[PDB]
RNA sequence: ACUAUGGUUUUUAUU
RNA sequence: ACGACCAGGGCUACACACGUGCUACAAUGGCGCAUACAAAGAGAAGCGACCUCGCGAGAGCAAGCGGACCUCAUAAAGUGCGUCGUAGUCCGGAUUGGAGUCUGCAACUCGACUCCAUGAAGUCGGAAUCGCUAGUAAUCGUGGAUCAGAAUGCCACGGUG
RNA sequence: CUGCAUGGCUGUCGUCAGCUCGUGUUGUGAAAUGUUGGGUUAAGUCCCGCAACGAGCGCAACCCUUAUCCUUUGUUGCCAG
RNA sequence: AAGCUUGAGUCUCGUAGAGGGGGGUAGAAUUCCAGGUGUAGCGGUGAAAUGCGUAGAGAUCUGGAGGAAUACCGGUGGCGAAGGCGGCCCCCUGGACGAAGACUGACGCUCAGGUGCGAAAGCGUGGGGAGCAAACAGGAUUAGAUACCCUGGUAGUCCACGCCGUAAACGAUGUCGACUUGGAGGUUGUGCCCUUGAGGCGUGGCUUCCGGAGCUAACGCGUUAAGUCGACCGCCUGGGGAGUACGGCCGCAAGGUUAAAACUCAAAUGAAUUGACGGGGGCCCGCACAAGCGGUGGAGCAUGUGGUUUAAUUCGAUGCAAC
């Protein structure tokens, strides 16, 4: 995955590297992550869908 | 493009459909006819209609 | 694979001041007998300076930017099919290959001496209408000179 | 987007 | 006697083709002269120098050292000169033949060597197909064990590269 | 006579990176795991994950040897003076 | 023999949706019709040919005809006892569900025989016939080719009244009721709020995967159970044959129904572990290739296994690992 200027390097987290396919980001799978953080994010996106 | 010289075409818009190998040299051979080809659109599917089409079988 | 190395250390000739002419004694040469090819260095070239540059020290080196390749085509295989892929010549090999086949047909004929068969090869070096042209025209022979395979 | 054709092989101790 | 001494057969017999190697079909060739340089092995019925004679092999006379010293032993290719201008050829060698030279219990049979006489096929090869790394490949030289004698097999050492 | 009894040799994968085992761990169990994933290498080579951490054979260490420097012997080998 | 509301059933205003018909509403190109535009090949294959072509095959415009079929949206989303159901609107209609009140009053469950249902195929009669397509006839390729591949083509594919009830009819789980633990992601009502959130918090109806316990040989099943238990029905008792055989039934019929045995094996069956391997799914090296360059077998020599053979042509070795 890559978005915007990144390129020129570096802007941390580096998720265009070690790709290849399958089973990436597995240290953010099962428990601990998410909770309400994707709720507040997607509510602001829907508050930005108007007109 | 040699069969149309009596029509006096100047500005020309191009449409490209389908994945086949002849899809690029056909644009240079058309430039080599003396027409302004500043409009080129690709309209390849994204499939629609075809009745359904029927498919079945495997893979 | 795992080898690849590469390249060989070469110098200009001690007697002629040329980094090209030291390669010419390895051409039209057999069984390590460079001495038989030294007998036709500059001596046979008085016939060739009549149509190329001035003096024996440039009568081949003027043609250096023509007798070397810069682009080729390469044959590769996939499943049941064969494909002809255009390629660019790499810097160390682009600097080379000037004399590798430029006198290929002087080897065996039965007509005239080596010093004459050398001049009867170098006369076609910048013209390509004589003998063995398939050895030097090949680099465009799957490109511009024949488009039917594409 | 892509190569189309390989049948047959007649047996024995795990000291 | 399935034990093995003597005397002959053989294993080099050919009613089938073939595999690996060699050498040709040659002109950076072949033949004949000139010119320039080695490494490693071998030497007590030894290595055999030098010299003479015999188309020659070799025989006769006979030195020096049992070998870092004396000997096997003009390294060859490379360079130069002479030559054919591509002819079954100055190419090519199998066969049909002669006369000598050596060893050995003995060589007709089933050996080597020399100098000469005849000189075919072969014009780069079915269906196709082998191999490769840097003092190496290529190519041209040298030595040695098996021997009384006797390999294109076997094992090794230089040049040029 | 025959390795279809054996002392003892010897063929080939291959001189491949592979094969086992202590004390654990997995499964109902014979057994499997350790040695399969990740970055890497001539390689089970070196490291990280990870139910393993380690050990022996192969590999490697170790040892010889070549390209440099240093030193002992000199005719019959060598020969700058 | 009287009650109860707690299983079963009913009414208001409302709700999602490929449930089942019939009538409406539309287009595409292969096709067909006419008049134009307009041409040397068209089709297919590794490579071709049968076939179709200058008499226009091939390609295509314009207005008309016709048969199969419905992309998008459509989501690990719905409907239902299965089999089935996905252009769109309407009329008629089956099934299911919500808010708050009002009712019947055990009206419930299972089932021999009955009774009622079929995806696709086969069939009676009348329509249908673009594109494909069993059968059948040719072109390939094969010592076959009768097949895969290519060109044609009848039944079939569709419609309608019917005939025959088949299945991997599949989650291989007979039917019903109840108790037993959590998570993530979909999906549709409704109370209070003009949602003024692009909805929040209570709370009914549905719902795909994960998986604490329990079952199991292992796969699998999992509160949606193959778990823990009752109510009613039918099902096996060793393979090999075989729902085959004998008989009636019902169908025009292939079938469907209940359902063996002489003989034969004294045995078979289920799950996945380690080898062995692939004409697999992936990764890594080697003159295995690429690229360059020099050879081999035909002639004539040197020489030996196997074959021929005198009088013996000694034994042993015949895959990579003999000659």
């Amino acid at each position: 995955i890559k978005v915007r200027e990144n390129e020129p390097f570096d802007v941390a987290l580096r998720r265009f590297k070690r790709s290849c396919e399958k089973a990436g980001v597995l240290a953010e799978v099962r428990r601990r992550e998410f909770y309400e953080k994707p709720t507040t994010e997607r509510k602001r996106a829907k508050a930005s869908a108007v007109k | 493009a040699d069969a149309v010289k009596e029509y006096g075409i100047k500005n020309l818009e191009v449409m490209v459909k389908g994945p086949g190998p002849g899809r690029e040299s056909t644009i240079r051979a058309l430039n080599a006819a003396g027409f302004r080809i500043t409009n080129i659109t690709d309209v390849t599917p994204i499939p629609h209609n075809g009745c359904r089409p029927p498919k079945k079988r495997r893979v | 694979r795992r080898r690849v190395i590469g390249q060989r250390k070469i110098l200009p000739d001690p007697k002629f001041g040329s980094e090209l002419l030291a390669k010419f004694v390895n051409i039209l040469m057999v069984d390590g007998k460079k001495s038989t090819a030294e007998s036709i260095v500059y001596s046979a070239l008085e016939t060739l300076a009549q149509r190329s540059g001035k003096s024996e020290l440039e009568a081949f080196e003027v043609a250096l930017e023509n007798v070397r390749p810069t682009v080729e085509v390469k044959s590769r295989r996939v499943g049941g099919s064969t494909y002809q892929v255009p390629v660019e010549v790499r810097p160390v090999r682009r600097n080379a290959l000037a004399m590798r086949w430029i006198v290929e047909a002087a080897r065996k004929r039965g007509d005239k001496s080596m010093a004459l068969r050398l001049a009867n090869e170098l006369s076609d070096a910048a013209e390509n209408k004589g003998t063995a042209v398939k050895k030097r025209e090949d680099v465009h022979r799957m490109a511009e000179a024949n488009k039917a395979f594409a």
